[PDB]
RNA sequence: AGUAGAAACAAGGGUGUUUUUUAU
RNA sequence: UUUGUCACCCUGCU
């Protein structure tokens, strides 16, 4: 078991989920909106996939 | 700048003295009470409860048991004709509001609030031993003379930095983060702003406290850490052993209670004209020339109770006896060596057997002639910037506590002309907590 | 639906019962143009589907 | 940061206990 | 920051 150090939690993503609070309270805050539901970013072919 | 500061200090002194005076006059007390430490402390308590917002809140909520809401009071003592009598009344608070007022030219006075409460706080220090507290936190025993501000209120924007000893801050931080373990919202919450604010100021001031280039960076790292945890904790505790080896810039100074401000005023003197130096000779003089009454139970030497009163009223922070007993004419005997149970009186035990007595509040008094002293040669226990702090520990000159404050020379030497070479008797122990 | 605030790290759940009264300043364009076309059918959580 | 793609994950629930106290 | 000093359970498709 690895000790828990700063860089390891950073890399492994610990303590980074937002807090769960009700709608009765954070109803008068700005920048409050849906989760993002957009199409992914488009990309084009490269050469390494055939070589692999 | 400094002159104006001293003037304001003297003004607050005058104010506290008036306050004591008015309170006394009203209660219908007499000279004796003016010099009755117990009643003085009761009044101080009362006023302190009074100026507290969080306190007000909680009380208004559901005060329940205790004195009536909006008012309060303390165990106040008074001989009848033969023996002392301990009463208790819930003085109305408006009275208190108006008494501070007149006493302070209508100017709020939290500065002296903290002065005197520091006073009572360090007094309680001379008297109690918070051994458990340490391990209660997990810190493990640290035989130290610091943590003077360990048992004081929250608001000392400055006084805290002045007296809170590295240990106090370290302990606080340990619990801080610690609650940042047991709790998750401390950061997982909008409260996060306030929370980080606190962590940060503390970091800065505590890192600055000591004077070791090495750890300083370590503390910077500890601060830059978000979502703190155990590693941070181990770090801090060692560094605190390392502080045991490094002076906490925090420097303790000196205290004066309303009881003493009171006759200082009732007697005759101009405080607002000349601010009493909490780090100079003025308070010393006033005290040496001030009467005082301490109620004492049986099986308690008057030389030992006066000694206990001395340290607490000299801001000793469990200081070294090598000078403590110098600075004062008589020999200062170790804590475990004195017959006393503190100053505060409980309600659980007999009151008829209360001998009142007069407190002996008087005192007789590295290229510099003063020789700082360290007695830390327990590298073994020290072992119990890794190599940096290790080597700095290996062969260096540490110090439990440096009372560079309180110039105390020869009391006839009023502004430090003839530093009398100190003569320390190495026979007796150096730490108040041994 | 689930709403999020990037500035204060808050996530919250709103139930399908509030889809006839809630302010519309929280949804993207597709959700707005869906809600504002289904809104003439909402009756106590259900939706008329004949 | 990352997973992931039309909306989510990066944990989620309850139980406590509380007017200044002399010492190790 | 806090009226706190520290603990405790539970759950992994509900």
């Amino acid at each position: 078991n690895m000790k828990k150090t700063s860089q390891l939690k950073w890399a492994l993503g610990e303590n980074m989920a937002p807090e769960k609070v009700d709608f009765d309270n954070c109803r008068d805050i700005s920048d409050l909106k849906q989760y993002d539901s957009d199409e992914p970013e488009l990309r084009s072919l490269s050469s390494w996939i055939q070589n692999e | 700048n400094a002159t104006e500061i001293r003037a304001s200090v003297g003004k607050m002194i005058n104010g506290i003295g008036r306050f004591y005076i008015q309170m006394c006059t009203e209660l219908k007390l007499s000279d004796y009470e003016g010099r009755l430490i117990q009643n003085s402390l009761t009044i101080e308590r009362m006023v302190l409860s009074a100026f507290d917002e969080r306190r007000n809140r909680y009380l208004e909520e559901h005060p329940s048991a205790g004195k009536d809401p909006k008012k309060t009071g303390g165990p106040i003592y008074k001989r009848v004709d033969g023996k002392w009598m301990r009463e208790l009344v819930l003085y109305d608070k408006e009275e208190i509001r108006r008494i501070w007022r007149q006493a302070n030219n209508g100017d709020d006075a939290t500065a002296g609030l903290t002065h005197m409460m520091i006073w009572h706080s360090n007094l309680n220090d001379t008297t109690y031993q918070r051994t458990r507290a340490l391990v209660r936190t997990g810190m493990d025993p640290r035989m130290c003379s610091l943590m003077q501000g360990s048992t004081l209120p929250r608001r000392s924007g400055a006084a805290g930095a002045a007296v809170k000893g590295v240990g106090t801050m370290v302990m606080e931080l340990i619990r801080m983060i610690k609650r940042g373990i047991n709790d998750r919202n401390f950061w997982r919450g909008e409260n996060g702003r306030k929370t980080r604010s606190a962590y940060e100021r503390m970091c800065n001031i505590l890192k600055g406290k000591f004077q070791t280039a090495a750890q300083r960076a370590m503390m910077d790292q500890v601060r830059e850490s978000r979502n703190p945890g155990n590693a941070e904790i181990e770090d801090l505790i060692f560094s605190a052993r390392s502080a045991l080896i490094l002076r906490g810039s925090v420097a303790h100074k000196s205290c004066l209670p309303a009881c003493v401000y009171g006759p200082a005023v009732a007697s005759g003197y101009d405080f607002e004209k000349e601010g009493y130096s909490l780090v100079g000779i003025d308070p010393f003089k006033l005290l040496q020339n001030s009467q005082v009454y301490s109620l004492i139970r049986p099986n308690e030497n008057p030389a030992h109770k006066s000694q206990l009163v001395w340290m607490a009223c000299h801001s000793a922070a469990f200081e070294d006896l090598r000078l403590l007993s110098f600075i004062r004419g008589t020999k200062v005997s170790p804590r475990g060596k004195l017959s006393t149970r503190g100053v505060q009186i409980a309600s659980n035990e007999n009151m008829d057997t209360m001998e009142s007595s007069t407190l002996e509040l008087r005192s007789r008094y590295q290229p510099a002639f003063s020789v700082q002293r360290n007695l830390p040669f327990d590298k073994s226990t020290i072992m119990a910037m890794r190599a940096e702090i290790i080597r700095m520990m290996e062969g260096a000159k540490p110090e439990e506590v440096s009372f560079r404050g309180r110039g105390v020379f020869e009391l006839s030497d009023e502004k430090a002309t003839n530093p009398v070479v100190p003569s320390f008797d190495m026979s007796n122990e150096g730490s108040y907590f041994f | 639906y689930m709403f999020e605030s990037k500035r204060m790290k808050l996530r919250t759940q709103i139930p399908a019962e509030m889809l006839a009264s809630i302010d519309l300043k929280y949804f993207n364009e597709s959700t707005r143009k869906k809600i504002e076309k289904i809104r003439p059918l909402l009756i106590d959580g259900t939706a008329s589907l004949s």
